[PDB]
């Protein structure tokens, strides 16, 4: 019963807010707890009610609630304020916040397509494999054509994980029979990203 | 000081049962409940509930009462949280939290999560194609080939290349999930073009839980 924004984008050195707001019904919303986590990994206890801060945790974290309304504001945003952020009242928690720290210039993708190995083909499956990488920020759109015709069935894509170099990489496979792949003159894989287009293409000869 | 430890992830199908533990260690075991949430795949926190060490006595959210048993043992300080019966939408990250000394439904200790997957699949060996390198895969001075892992499940794969001799331009991807069920990733290596009619590539990939490992050799083509 406590909603937050689904995601919040900012700047190194900027000033970001995140609200946490619960049903108007709701008696015991003065102890709001705030948590930072890395998907996959545990939260961590930020901001414990409403705005007192655990030993070792930084004093750009501060909390402030105004009715219904509690808010976490992250002063001197920082690449590794990067995570989700989480809010509890009790047993209630919110539904999560992503915060993105735009702290990269941008980056073109390198995009790569792989046709069906004949090894597949002779098994009766044919996917196409196409690889994005090296992009920032992690927002692309990944769209595939058969010919010339956009193809929504069959697609596949992750979500863009980080790699080392602090850019991001992502897969979208097409799945297809082998009549579908041999039956065109070409498919191709089309990545937008920030109003550019990479587009690579790959014909069944 | 304060530690809470999980047992490992755990892959079930709908209908079966799974033991989670929680080992505390770094304070008095009676002063505080063991707490029990869980993180479903793109969604927020979810409180379960808890256990009192001192007595035994628990909690639960209704939706859990049934199938969730929540005990522990006070000699070595391990809580437990028992699910039976368990449902598809039951995957998720499951913690054990522990409250501050505020008392105030602040978790200030977490367990390191335990990952449990239920699902209808059952176990598979990969498929493995070579994604071979050609024309429209070169980069002038640099060729793109790799391994195509197909159809397994479930996590996880490892990929190697020429038995570990080959290091510097592997890019294994994250794995995609099929509407089967099923996982796929793909493992490419950046390598000179010149090598191509000279050098032997080898993907190693490695599916513990299938017990299956596979060595397939990518040649042009």
């Amino acid at each position: 019963a406590l909603t937050q924004p689904a995601s919040v984008s900012g700047s190194p050195g900027q000033s970001i807010t995140i609200s946490c707001t619960a049903s108007s019904d709701f008696r015991g919303f003065s102890s709001v707890s705030w948590y930072q986590q890395v998907p996959g990994r545990a939260p961590k206890l930020l901001i414990f009610s409403v705005n007192r801060r655990p030993s070792g945790i930084s004093h750009r974290f501060s909390g402030s609630k105004s009715g219904n309304t509690a808010s976490l504001t992250i002063s001197g945003l920082q690449i590794e304020d990067e995570a989700d952020y989480h809010c509890n009242a009790y047993e209630f928690f919110g539904g999560g916040t992503k915060v993105f720290v735009l702290g990269q210039p941008k980056a073109a993708p390198s995009v790569t397509l792989f046709p069906p190995s004949s090894e597949e083909l002779q098994a009766n499956k044919a996917t196409l494999v196409c690889l994005i990488s090296d992009f920032y920020p992690g927002a692309v759109t990944v769209a595939w054509k058969a010919d010339s015709s956009p193809v929504k069935a069959g697609v596949e894509t992750t979500t863009p994980s980080k790699q080392s170099n602090n850019k991001y990489a992502a897969s979208s496979y097409l799945s297809l029979t082998p009549e579908q792949w041999k039956s065109h003159k070409s498919y191709s894989c089309q990545v937008t990203h920030e109003g550019s287009t990479v587009e690579k293409t790959v014909a069944p000869t | 000081e304060v530690r809470l430890v999980q047992s490992g992830a755990e892959v079930k199908k709908p209908g079966a049962s799974v033991r989670v533990s929680c080992a505390a260690s770094g304070y008095t075991f009676t002063d505080f409940d063991i707490h029990w949430l869980r993180q479903a795949p793109g969604r927020g926190l979810e409180w379960m509930g808890w256990v009192r060490p001192l007595g035994g006595g628990v909690s639960y959210a209704r939706q859990f009462q049934g199938r969730v048993t929540m005990t522990r043992d006070f000699y070595i300080d391990t809580a437990f949280m028992d699910f039976r019966n368990l449902k598809m939408d039951d995957t998720a990250l499951y913690f054990c939290a522990r409250m501050g000394a505020a008392r105030e439904w602040d978790f200030q200790y977490w367990g390191q999560g335990t990952r449990v997957l239920v699902s209808s699949a059952s176990t598979k060996g990969p498929s493995v194609f070579p994604l071979a390198p050609s024309s429209k895969s070169t980069s002038g001075g640099t060729a793109a080939l790799g391994c195509l892992v197909k159809d397994y499940f479930p996590e996880p794969v490892t990929v190697s290349w020429n038995s570990g001799a080959l290091t510097s331009g592997v890019h294994t991807f994250p794995a995609v999930l099929q509407s089967s069920g099923l996982y796929s990733l793909s493992s490419v290596v950046t390598v000179p073009s010149s090598s191509l009619g000279t050098q032997t590539y080898i993907c190693n990939v490695n599916h513990k839980p299938s017990n299956t490992k596979v060595d397939k050799k990518v040649e042009p083509k």
